[PDB]
């Protein structure tokens, strides 16, 4: 069974910096795709960013281009999630994501159709 | 009759493909349904089947759509007992968890082998025949689909067929040759930047058979 845990979560301040980090175990085969999603009370989940097929394709959701960098270990077995000049929008619990089918969806690419397996999320808070 | 052979500028270019190939590539990267003597337990649309067929490896799909080219071929594999063999797919697979494939269907009884059989692949390059390596079914009769996933999936690791972005090879096609008769198809994806998995993988949904004691593969690849 997979299993996914997310962490790096905290209270910061306006023009501040996180790096989210999520622990991968439990398959002992390769994952295809891993995601970081979003989602807020009230409103619906999310995609932020996803890195497929040994980091070749890297997608970010516009709202965060040029603040968050995804990346990954395969090392370690890990995915990352550099969060800087963060604003109060980006308050929300954050989700990692994967998923082992292949492909590039074109504009499906960061939906949670995208992934089919998901953590339980760490919190992030942001403070005018 | 014969399927007459590829003429001067009908094979596609990979060079004038100008997106991301890698989504032809994971259709034959150990992205395959299999299963061995199963009915279907339903039916979305007139031209298809469904089975109950679990990815045990990597869940991700417990419920197969097996499309094919018409109402007949649906009839006829409606409650038959069958073998599953095919390249399947998810983005844009239309059914009302879940995959989709084309054809890939042949009767259990009846076409089952003592042991399994060996059909060499013979691998050109320009012309030259650098590779050759052989498929295995347990299958009498045999579809195309099955063995050009042999074929391909082979490709892919060693030669690397297809890639992330492009192929090492301008072009190519698959050919079957059973006695005199014989037809193939083409490897690569037609020009754009636009590649349509599941309307490329259509062309399995004839669930074209061959005889795997009389058939012969060749691969024809040219380079850059």
């Amino acid at each position: 069974q997979v299993q996914l845990v997310e962490s790096g979560g905290g209270s910061v301040q306006a023009g501040g910096s996180l790096r989210l980090s999520c622990a991968a175990s439990g398959y002992t085969y390769s994952m295809y795709c891993m995601g970081w999603f979003r989602q807020a009370p009230g409103k619906e989940r999310e995609g932020v960013a996803g890195i497929c097929a040994n980091g070749k394709a890297i997608h970010y959701v516009d709202s965060v281009k040029g603040r968050f960098t995804i990346s990954q270990d395969n090392a370690k077995n890990t995915v990352y999630l550099q969060m800087n000049s963060l604003k109060p929008e980006d308050t929300a619990m954050y989700y990692c994501a994967a998923d082992s089918r292949g492909g590039i969806w074109y504009e499906q690419q960061l939906s949670t159709l995208r992934y089919n397996y998901w953590g339980q999320g760490t919190q992030v808070t942001v403070s005018s | 009759e014969s399927q007459p052979d590829p003429k001067p500028d009908e094979l596609h270019k990979s060079s004038k493909f100008t997106g991301l190939m890698e989504n032809m590539k994971v259709l034959y990267d150990d992205n395959h349904v299999s299963a061995i003597n199963v009915k279907s337990i339903d039916q979305f649309l007139y031209f298809d089947l469904i089975y109950s067929i679990k990815d045990t490896k990597l869940g991700n799909y417990d419920n197969v759509r097996v499309e094919f080219k018409n109402k007949d071929l649906a009839d006829k594999y409606k409650d038959k007992y069958v073998d599953v063999f095919g390249a399947n797919y998810y983005y844009q697979c239309y059914f009302s968890r879940k995959t989709c494939m084309y054809g890939g269907v042949t009767e259990h009884n009846g076409n089952q082998l003592d042991k399994y059989r060996s059909i060499t692949v013979r691998v050109f390059e320009d012309g030259k025949n650098l590779l050759s390596f052989d498929v295995q079914t347990n299958k009498k009769k045999v579809t195309a689909q099955e063995l050009d996933y042999l074929t391909r999936h082979y490709l892919v690791k060693n030669k690397k067929l297809y890639e992330f972005n492009n192929s090492p090879y301008e072009t190519g096609y698959i050919k079957f040759i059973e006695n005199e008769n014989s037809f193939w198809y083409d490897m690569m994806p037609a020009p754009g930047d636009k590649f349509d998995q599941s309307k490329y993988l259509m062309m399995y949904n004839d669930n074209k058979m061959v005889d795997s004691k009389d058939v012969k593969i060749e691969v024809y690849l040219t380079t850059k």
